[PDB]
């Protein structure tokens, strides 16, 4: 059994393998998920979209359970571990509780076994970040952050990837009681966060919405198609 | 017997080179055309008009012996011919000191009067007297053919406009670099140094290179190019000799911009040639550090490095105060990789079949030097078929000669 | 080397001879050229052969300690050769790869670097010889550096006849000798 | 503009009048070093010339018979030759000792002066002769560290009564280690523009040498030219560069540095007494230095650099902002306490761009939040090059 | 790197511990004062960003009923040391039928710091200290109790201990505060007053949190309404 410590502490106090695997989200691409009234949207940029790539198989947005579903940044082989590991756990505690899981249970399990890989021998800290997006038993939408460290924090609207910091001052800008009225203004946010660091336009923008007693909806690239022109028609008019 | 005791302080040189000598003639402000600048233009030719007068006048009954060009003729005959160049090796007293002539023999000479005193400093070129070998002048020193390695003679061609999507890079790079010497009001009145060094870091193609050539095409000040590689010398201690001269030139050429291309290639590649080995390139880069940031005072050099290979680096090399700014050169995204191919396609005369669109994602990790590869290549694509116009089939070609093989 | 000739002449030839052609182009005159081959392809022959043609002084910078004194007293780096290279302009540096790391291929990054903007006088172009191109640095291969890498490839059977055909008129030759017959009884053989 | 006409006629008049000056005075040449000829003593000039004749530097060998009224002095000149020569009449016989430089005359070669002894240039150089512009009011957080270092480098030589009376014999070195930026140069800056005695700077790396034993022979020199002196202080910057420990790795590794180490060794703590010189060391990795250099009588006093503690970080704050446009209320212990772990040159840089991102935005006055993004982009984005964490574990 | 986990440096000093010890500084401010009336615990949130739900950042955690820890320094790595306290709280409460006295819960939890190892240890060992210091308070047989661990597995009693990146100074505050005869109240405002003079941000009822755990009552965090209460003097 391969036991050293890989996550040690620096003489400054810091967990330097922690930090390079958040250093990995940063180089992956941009999810952005916004939490409205009655919807979540889960908006991932896409990297390089290929003519012969199957667009089914790479997918940023997973369902956990059919009430949570979460969109990563980072490692894409690493997230498929934590998807697998909480969506074996989300049937687990379904046959014990006999309720569907929370989304604060479930971000607080992956954030639990990432710090655990932060903490454990032989293993190396999870290099995703994990946006979980769903809604409780009572309809409330709720929105999660998971970091490498294992630091979960609940965001009104949030974004992790190389863009994050574009899109979150984006957001803190845009985010508004009136921006998140309808769930076509809530899907609006998510697309106007997305465009400000994907170049091309809306054939990088992989959408995904979730509304309350709903299964998760993967938006076709023509109803996509149609929400951008929008956008860019309410550009016009506000010039 | 006592020893002799000089009068000047210390055994250096005078700092200050290349002055206005006497014709240092007082600041008269304010340079619009008024009356007071009038005033104050006649007050300094008023006590010309005197120091005309007077020194004529001394002149004039002055000894036929003792005249301007009769004096100047004895200097030469005091000097003879010829004039033997020699080192200084040692400042005895304010009149005597200690030289050694080509054929390593030292001799313990007097200094004449008409030398300048002040530029004697020891293992400085004296001139000596062929007969007495007293100092009879000094040697102003050739520029060292390792000075003109250094300096960049001619501003190179590449503009900031010709730098696409580096826009926050030229702003940091800019601040320290160009804003410092353009308006240094604005470090005085906020109080603040400007940022001492810079380090351009990223990818290979990103345009390192390029910012600083831009760099040096808009500079007043003495820009001196050395490649990290160049520092590693064949013989030990001239590695840390040389970084020490190459600040030493650029203390000289005073303001200056020193640019430590490829810093990382001083370690990351081991040549044979280099005696000493890792051990070496360290006392190398212990005299780099003293250099950005040690005892000797620093005038107004300012230190650009670049590097593909930052994590190789030494971390005290670029630690504040040796490197202030730390500026990353991503690979340019849609945007940045447009304006690029624009700017490599602008002196071109293209088809109108060909699409930069369809040539911005030729490959997802493209660089500048990729985009320029592949004009340069599709140019040469079209002057093999004898034509001026460059079509879509010889981007195509071109492509798959850069990227790909 | 019908095919290394033409390639070799638009990259040496014509940005001295005709530096109108790239300005109309709109395209940067090359300034690196790399042949890479087995030994004894021609290599060094034909970068002699387009400074003979195109009367570009030829340099060869092996490094070596014996040229030095030409060189410079200082010695410090290769790049004060470009001082007697400037004053020779049109030069051609050649640079061979005989095969720690290389020091030709380390001088010519030194001097692709100075040669990049950093150099006033133009008609300087640098040549590097090598056995192979995979050997290479990442920095020589990168795209930007060298401006077109020729290839020589050991001579075919039709090649190996003209280059036999070559050498053997400096020879009293009996009438009636089978040079393809010669050629055909040496598979794989350098020039 | 009115006077524009006559500004031209009198700034002219005043530039013909210069070089009609120049032509009298004159001020020219100055490429054969001559000085302007207010400085010219020529008819002195001529009287050297015959009555000071020229004086070969030549080394005494051997005194023969030195007891009688006949001492004869075997001296060698440099390259040109050997000779046996009396003494000039107008030196004393007991000025002239063995292995001391001497002038001798050309015809008879006998000696006629007494010569300092031979330094390198290079040497001759490396004692300062401009003092920084750094004073102790530029350190802050090392007040501990100051009077350990003052009362060993500085108090001995200011008042030496007070320790003569006591019987006291101060150390006379002092090791400064820590990570880069903790101030080691800085206080040494310090040092030499407050010191009165004489002060020389010697950076490691300086002593690297091509040839075999150089090395050594600058550092004999070095000692020999601070013994010149009645108070030496002599600063040995990154002595890691020729400090390292003694190996042995089967080849010659390092085998020529160890010796110049090793000379540097014998001059501290020898056989002969070092003199009146106080050493003085910077070194970032003091954890390779050798032992015999790090032991008490070499190395007295180990002086520690560590990073600034909550109150030595905002002392460095008021340093580097003293001279800066902040604003009102600038809470310079909240922005000490966002850098935990920083240096005093993270510090500076800090408020460097504190007040870069005000000329950024056009603005005289820095305010709290330029110094809060600031902290961000020194401290947190410049994170991944922090040479403080790779080098705590140094010292 | 070369060195393990567990070594020694040359002054007596566990590198790793005194290392997990550094991260606390870049933890939030966290203040705990005790009482003769109860115990204080307030720690700041460090909220940065709008979009961050303030709620989330539970910096004080119920432990039981009688008692509470604030943490500071790696939040995460918390986590697995209240676990067990809520664990081993439970199984005091399972086999004695009595609640945990408060040196109790703090002394189990100081034995998980130090079980750390790279070889020779159980495939569940941890691998590094855990980078937090945590202030855990409450009520018991002795009365309100205050007591304060560090990543070396050392617990102490304390009066009024302030833990985090401001340690220094509002320690420093919390002794011209201090004086053993004062009530819960004061302590709540005076550990409010305190926060408020090191917090970067400036101080409301939604960037901070605050406990009590009375004699007699139990662990109360304060709601957005009580905390507005306290905050509207200073
Ligand atoms: N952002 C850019 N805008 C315009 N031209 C660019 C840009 N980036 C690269 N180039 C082109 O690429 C060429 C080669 O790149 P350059 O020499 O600047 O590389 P570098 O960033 O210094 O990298 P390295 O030395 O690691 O290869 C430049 O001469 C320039 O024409
Ligand atoms: N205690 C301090 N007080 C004020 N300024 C300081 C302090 N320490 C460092 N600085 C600043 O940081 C800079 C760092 O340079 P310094 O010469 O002090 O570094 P050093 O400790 O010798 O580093 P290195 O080990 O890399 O040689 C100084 O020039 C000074 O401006
Ligand atoms: N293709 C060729 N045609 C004619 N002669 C050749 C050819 N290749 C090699 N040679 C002969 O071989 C000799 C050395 O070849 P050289 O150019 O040094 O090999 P390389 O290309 O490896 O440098 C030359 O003198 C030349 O006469
Ligand atoms: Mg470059
Ligand atoms: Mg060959
Ligand atoms: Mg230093």
């Amino acid at each position: 059994s391969y036991d050293r410590a890989i996550t040690v502490f620096s003489p400054d106090g810091h967990l330097f393998q922690v930090e390079y695997a958040q250093e990995a989200v940063k180089k992956g691409s941009t999810a952005v998920g916004v939490r409205g009234r009655d919807i979540v949207v889960l908006g991932v940029e896409k990297k390089s979209v290929a003519k012969l790539q199957d667009e089914r198989t790479v997918r940023k947005i997973c369902a956990l359970d059919d009430n949570v579903c979460m969109a990563f940044a980072g490692l894409t082989a690493d997230a498929r571990i934590v998807i697998n590991r909480a969506r074996v756990e989300c049937q687990s505690h379904r046959l014990t509780v006999e309720d569907p899981v929370t989304v604060e249970y479930i971000t607080r399990y992956i954030a639990s076994l990432k710090q655990r890989y932060t903490q454990s021998n032989g293993r190396r800290p999870f290099g995703i970040s994990a946006l979980i997006v769903g809604f409780d038993f009572d309809g409330t939408p709720r929105l999660y952050q998971t970091d490498p460290s294992g630091t979960y924090h609940a965001w009104k609207a949030n974004a992790i990837g190389r863009g994050a910091k574009s899109v979150r001052e984006f957001l803190e800008k845009n985010y508004t009681d009136e921006a998140i009225e309808t769930d076509d203004l809530t899907i609006k946010l998510v697309i106007k966060a997305l465009l400000e660091v994907v170049q091309s336009g809306g054939k990088n923008i992989e959408l995904a919405v979730m509304r309350r007693d709903q299964s998760l909806k993967i938006l076709n690239p023509e109803e996509i198609e149609k929400y951008v022109a929008e956008i860019e028609k309410e550009k016009e008019e506000n010039e | 017997y006592e020893p002799p005791v000089p009068t000047r302080v210390g055994k250096k040189k005078k700092k200050t080179k290349g002055p206005d000598a006497a014709s240092k003639l007082p600041l008269v402000t304010p340079h619009t055309q008024c009356r007071l600048k009038l005033l104050k233009l006649e007050r300094i030719k008023d006590y010309l008009l005197m120091e005309e007068e007077f020194i004529r006048n001394q002149e004039q009954m002055k000894p036929l012996e003792e005249k301007q060009e009769e004096e100047r003729s004895k200097v030469d005959d005091l000097r003879g011919t010829p004039m033997s160049v020699g080192t200084l090796e040692e400042i005895i007293d304010d009149n005597h000191a200690i030289v050694s002539t080509s054929v390593g023999s030292e001799h313990y000479v007097s200094i004449l009067s008409f030398v300048d005193k002040d530029l004697l400093e020891p293992g400085c070129s004296v001139l000596l007297n062929h007969k007495v070998h007293a100092v009879i002048g000094v040697l102003m020193d050739d520029t060292d053919p390792l000075v003109t390695v250094m300096k960049v003679e001619k501003a190179p061609q590449e503009t900031y406009a010709d730098i696409g999507g580096l826009d926050n890079q030229i702003q940091e790079i800019k601040e320290s670099v160009e804003l410092p010497l353009t308006h240094p009001e604005y470090y005085e009145e906020m109080g603040i140094k400007p940022p001492k060094g810079v380090i351009l870091y990223g990818p290979p193609g990103t345009g390192k290179t390029l910012l600083a050539k831009a760099v040096a095409n808009q500079t007043s000040a003495t820009f001196l190019r050395v490649v990290g590689s160049e520092l590693i010398q064949k013989y030990l201690g001239d590695g840390p000799k040389l970084v020490r001269e190459l600040f030493r030139v650029a203390e000289e050429h005073a303001p200056s911009i020193v640019f430590i291309d490829e810093i990382d290639a001083i370690g990351t590649k081991r040549y044979d040639s280099n005696s000493g080995g890792e051990r070496e390139i360290q006392r190398t880069m212990l005299e780099l550090l003293n250099q950005l940031d040690g005892f000797d005072s620093r005038g107004d050099v300012k230190v650009i490095m670049a590097t593909n290979r930052i994590e190789t680096l030494d971390p005290a090399l670029i630690r504040p105060g040796r490197i202030d700014r730390k500026i990353e050169f991503p690979l340019p995204d849609e945007k940045t990789k447009k304006r690029i191919f624009q700017i490599h396609t602008s002196r071109m005369t293209l088809a109108d079949d060909v699409t930069l669109d369809d040539l911005i994602m030729a490959k997802d990790d493209l660089s500048g030097a990729d985009i320029k590869a592949i004009c340069t290549e599709a140019g040469l694509m079209a002057l093999r078929e004898r034509r001026m116009k460059v079509t879509n089939e010889d981007f195509k070609k071109s492509k798959e000669n850069v990227l790909y093989k | 080397l019908d095919k290394q000739i033409k390639e070799i002449k638009e990259v040496i030839e014509l940005p001295v001879k005709h530096p109108e052609l790239f300005e109309a182009l709109g395209i940067a005159q090359p300034k690196g050229v790399l042949l890479y081959g087995p030994p004894g392809t021609g290599k060094t022959l034909l970068a002699r052969a387009v400074a003979h043609h195109t009367d570009c002084t030829f340099i060869r910078v092996s490094g070596s300690e014996l040229v030095q004194k030409f060189i410079g007293e200082g010695a410090r780096m290769v790049r004060e050769l470009f001082v007697m290279a400037r004053e020779h302009a049109p030069s051609i540096i050649f640079m061979d790869e005989i095969d720690g790391d290389s020091e030709v291929q380390r001088t010519m990054l030194e001097l692709l670097n100075q040669l990049d903007g950093f150099e006033a006088t133009k008609n300087i172009k640098v040549i590097m010889a090598t056995n192979r191109i995979d050997i290479l640095d990442s920095a020589l291969l990168r795209p930007g550096r060298i401006d077109r890498k020729i290839e020589f490839p050991p001579p075919n059977e039709e090649a190996r006849l003209d280059i036999l055909k070559i050498h053997s008129r400096k020879m009293n030759l009996t009438r009636g000798i089978n040079l393809r017959k010669i050629a055909e009884l040496m598979p794989g053989a350098s020039g | 503009s009115t006077y524009s006409r006559q500004i031209k006629q009198v700034e002219d008049d005043i530039q013909q009048l210069l070089k009609k000056i120049n032509e009298l005075t004159g001020i020219k040449e100055s490429d054969t070093g001559l000085a302007p000829p207010a400085l010219w003593d020529l008819a002195a000039d001529k009287q050297t010339l015959q009555s000071e004749q020229p004086l070969q530097v030549a080394r005494c060998t051997k005194i023969i018979n030195a007891d009688s009224e006949d001492p004869k002095y075997i001296i060698n000149v440099k390259q040109f030759a050997k000779f046996v020569v009396d003494l000039s009449d107008q030196v004393a016989p007991t000025d002239i000792e063995e292995g001391m430089r001497v002038g001798v005359d050309r015809n008879k070669y006998q000696i006629h002066i007494p010569l300092p002894p031979k330094i390198d240039p290079t040497v001759t150089m490396m004692q300062v002769e401009e003092k920084p512009d750094v004073t102790y009011s530029d350190v802050g957080g090392c007040k501990e560290q100051i009077e350990k270092l003052r009362e060993v480098v500085e108090t001995p030589l200011l008042h030496p009564e007070r320790f003569v009376n006591l019987g006291i014999e101060p150390p006379k070195g002092v090791l400064l280690f820590g990570p880069p930026g903790t101030g080691k140069t800085l206080c040494a800056r310090a040092v030499a523009n407050r010191t009165d005695a004489c002060f020389i700077r010697v950076i490691g790396s300086e002593l690297v040498q091509k040839y075999v034993g150089e090395g050594a022979r600058m550092v004999r020199e070095l000692f020999e030219m601070a013994r010149t002196k009645k108070a030496c202080l002599i600063f040995f910057d990154e002595i890691d560069a020729i400090g390292g420990a003694r190996f042995d790795d089967g080849a010659g590794g390092d085998n020529e540095v160890q010796r110049t180490m090793l000379e540097l060794i014998n001059q501290l703590d020898g056989f002969d007494p070092r003199g009146n010189i106080k050493v003085l060391m910077a070194t970032n990795r003091p954890d390779t230095l050798d032992p015999a250099l790090m032991r008490p009588g070499r190395l007295d006093r180990k002086i520690e650099f560590s990073l600034p503690d909550l109150e030595g970080r905002t002392h460095i704050f008021k340093i580097h902002a003293r001279s800066m446009s902040v604003e009102r209320d600038i809470r310079f212990e909240l922005l000490a306490r966002l850098c935990p772990n920083s240096t005093g040159a993270e510090i500076r840089s800090v408020c460097t761009e504190a007040g870069m991102f005000a000329i950024r935005a056009r603005r005289k006055i820095a305010t709290e939040k330029d110094f809060l993004e600031a902290v961000n982009k020194v401290i947190k984005s410049y994170a991944k090059f922090s040479a403080t964490p790779r080098y705590m574990t140094y010292n | 790197y070369d060195r393990g986990v567990n070594t020694f440096s040359p002054e007596g000093r566990l590198f790793q511990v005194e290392y997990a010890i550094e991260a606390i500084k870049l933890g939030s401010t966290a203040i705990g004062i005790q009482t003769s009336e109860g115990v204080c615990l307030a720690v700041e949130k460090r909220i940065t960003s709008p979009l961050m739900e303030p709620s989330s950042i539970e910096k004080i955690v119920e432990i039981d009923a009688h008692i509470g820890c604030a943490m500071s320094g790696l939040i995460a790595d918390a986590k697995t040391l209240i676990d067990k306290a809520r664990v081993e709280t439970q199984n005091h409460w399972f086999t004695y039928n009595e609640t945990m006295t408060v040196e109790s819960v703090t002394q189990a939890v100081s034995n998980l710091a130090l079980q750390f190892g790279e070889e020779d240890a159980d495939p569940g060992a941890m691998s590094r200290p855990f980078g937090v210091a945590l202030l855990f308070g409450g009520v018991d047989e002795k009365g309100p109790q205050l007591f304060h661990m560090d990543p070396s597995g050392t617990f102490v009693q304390c009066d009024a201990r302030a833990i985090g990146s401001a340690s220094e100074g509002a320690q420093s505050s919390l002794q011209e505060v201090y004086h053993k005869s004062m009530t819960l109240k004061e302590a709540i405002k005076s550990s409010l007053i305190i926060l408020k003079q090191v917090m970067e941000e400036k101080l409301n009822a939604t960037n901070i949190e605050l406990a009590t755990v009375q004699p007699g009552q139990n662990f109360h965090m304060f709601t957005k309404e009580e905390l507005e209460e306290v905050i509207k003097d200073i």
